């Protein structure tokens, strides 16, 4: 749902 | 050359499609008021990714010493990271691997 | 505050968007930032770019 952009972040669970 | 202003999505992706790794600029975001977004031309794909920048031109100032009611400054932030302008951002994503390779050129020449 | 706000330090403005305001002075903000940071400010002499910090509303 909240997919507006990419977002460089390269995190995740 | 590489700022482009008021540039549609639509457009950039028509500019970007079909161009070399390398070719890469800035743009307003669509959903994103004063937002800006960098492009980069992928292997058959662009991408484009969210940057946040200051509305109006002036700098705006910090408040005295006591409590700073909403202090939020105008500085350039994207990611993780943060930079003193657009300028020094294009540079990262140039320098970084956020996306397919690193960039070379902008858009224009 | 429909438009009526006012400035608690003495800005300055270089002609930009921002407008030379000084300390104590009333102005009309019917203007705000995506973020909140900046602050349009109206008055007399016309419109101008405001700190979100450095204005804040009248006393109501």
């Amino acid at each position: 749902e909240p997919g507006p952009y990419a977002q460089p972040s390269v995190n995740t669970k | 050359s590489w700022y482009w202003g008021r540039l549609s999505r639509q457009e950039a992706v028509a500019l970007l499609q079909g161009q070399r790794h390398g070719v890469f600029l800035v743009r307003d975001s669509s959903t994103s008021p004063g937002d800006y977004v960098l492009s980069v031309s992928e292997n058959s794909r662009v991408s484009h990714y969210i940057i946040n920048s200051s509305g109006p031109r002036p700098p705006v100032p910090p408040s005295p010493a006591q409590p700073p009611p909403g202090v939020s400054p105008s500085r350039l932030r994207i990611g993780d990271q943060e930079f003193d302008s657009l300028p020094a951002l294009l540079e990262f994503y140039k320098i970084h691997y956020l996306d397919t390779t690193t960039l070379i050129e902008p858009v224009s020449r | 505050d429909p438009n009526l706000f006012v400035a608690l330090y003495d800005f300055v403005a270089s002609g930009d968007n921002t407008l030379s305001i000084t300390k104590g002075e009333k102005l009309r903000v019917l203007g705000y930032n995506h973020n909140g940071e900046w602050c349009e400010a109206q008055t007399k002499n016309g419109q101008g770019w405001v700190p979100s910090n450095y204005i804040t509303p009248v006393n109501s």
